[PDB]
């Protein structure tokens, strides 16, 4: 099988900007390659084949080059339409295989992200649960990193991360991490911390609680 | 317009077996090779093999012999997909599109996929905890409180804060499996001087179950 390999899994952009999305084949493939677009729960749609030629009724700002092993799809004078995943495709021999997709998003200020720790509710613990949730939101850039600390130690298994798509709105980013244990687990311990460290703080977020005050 | 038009998403039980269509208009699926290719969360597009609806011939990639078969008919300009002996490894994003049977292998038509998701988990009703903020005095502004939804099948939930009325600042997340079950959390952003003088409620609905549960934040833990 060849390989298409799309090493950018996301670009930021701005309406205006020209932007270019590279695609690697892992064998010679000639100029068959094609580019489509697809935007979320939508038929994907067929925007250049051989590597180079533009589809009936796409906008002349898309264009594509490259030949062999390397391929670019271009869009100049980006617009808000754009904003959408894009994904080679080789089909110079079978079996025919796709990039895994680049998805192009908005860029916007960096916005530091508002966190707050939550321990578990009584009620769960009625349960023998015990999740702590952590809330990271309306940040930009997308980059960032959580840590949790048990009693100043950090912890890595058992915590589960939750992240929305950029909004629509205000551009922004907002994730959840959780750490959830068992009541005996949890009961075993005192400090609780949720760490966040984002581009935009050269001291990180920290968010934290003591079992035995809540 | 040209037009691929598949079938609604399905939340299918493992060992079963399922059928995916794919109807096409405004152009005749004849002359034309039908393609499936699977998405799978967080992966790229993986071709799965192609029918050429004229003559019934269909050609599979070595990973899905046996596991899917697919068929069409010409005359109402449908093909299918059919998915057996499901497993957890089958949820994925299946999309059917289309080429010219002359053509070496370009996709200028694609339906918009289905959904399909494997699991041998029971429908389960979700348990509603509220996430309220500990009494530490350090005074701050606005107040972030929040909704952990945990342990229901299958998906989805629906979360609002009172009734809808609350809907600016509001993040609900995407649902995680945790051994087989679901969960997810929501948080709402209110002026600190609005919370606790007035009420804040999350309402959980979980059609499947036909179950609907409010949560109210009170103070503490």
């Amino acid at each position: 099988d060849i390989v298409m390999t799309q090493s950018q899994k996301f670009m930021s952009t701005s309406v205006g900007d020209r932007v270019s999305i590279t695609c690697k084949a892992s064998q010679n493939v000639g100029t068959a390659v094609a580019w489509y677009q697809q935007k979320p729960g939508q038929s994907p749609k067929l925007m250049i084949y051989s590597a180079s030629n533009r589809y009936t009724g796409v906008p002349d700002r898309f264009t594509g080059s490259g030949s062999g092993t390397d391929f670019t799809l271009t869009i100049s004078n980006m617009q808000s339409e754009d904003l959408a995943d894009y994904f080679c495709q080789q089909y110079s021999s079978y079996p025919l295989t796709f990039g895994a997709g680049t998805k192009l998003e908005l860029k916007r200020a960096d916005a530091a992200p508002t966190v707050s720790i939550f321990p578990p509710s009584s009620e769960q613990l009625t349960s023998g649960g015990a999740s702590v949730v952590c809330f990271l939101n309306n940040f930009y850039p997308k980059d960032i990193n959580v840590k949790w600390k048990i009693d100043g130690s950090e912890r890595q298994n058992g915590v589960l991360n939750s992240a929305t798509d950029q909004d629509s709105k205000d551009s922004t980013y907002s994730m959840s991490s959780t750490l959830t244990l068992t009541k005996d687990e949890y009961e075993r311990h005192n400090s609780y911390t949720c760490e966040a460290t984002h581009k935009t703080s050269t001291s990180p977020i920290v968010k934290s609680f003591n079992r035995n005050e809540c | 317009e040209v037009q691929l038009q598949q079938s609604g998403a399905e939340v299918v039980r493992s060992g079963a077996s399922v059928k995916l269509s794919c109807t096409a208009s405004g152009f005749n699926i004849k002359d034309y090779y039908i393609h499936w290719v699977k998405q799978r969360p967080e992966k790229g597009l993986e071709w799965i093999g192609w029918i050429d609806p004229e003559i019934g011939d269909t050609e599979y990639v070595p990973k899905f012999q046996g596991k899917a078969t697919m068929t069409a008919d010409t005359s109402s300009n449908t093909a299918y997909l059919q998915l057996s002996s499901l497993t957890s490894e089958d949820t994925a994003v299946y999309y059917c599109n289309a080429g010219h049977d002359y053509d070496r292998g370009r996709f200028p038509y694609w339906g918009q996929g289905t959904l399909v998701t494997v699991s041998a988990a029971k429908t389960t009703p979700p348990s509603v905890y509220p996430l309220a903020p500990g009494s530490a005095a350090q005074t701050n502004s606005m107040v972030t409180l929040g909704c952990l939804v945990k342990g229901y099948f299958p998906e989805p939930v629906t979360v609002t804060w009172n009734s809808g009325s609350l809907s600016s600042g509001v993040h609900t997340f995407p649902a995680v499996l945790q051994s087989d079950l679901y969960t997810l959390s929501s948080s709402v952003t209110v002026p600190s001087s609005t919370w606790p003088s007035e009420t804040v409620t999350c309402n959980v609905a979980h059609p499947a179950s036909s179950t609907k549960v409010d949560k109210k934040i009170v103070p503490r833990d």
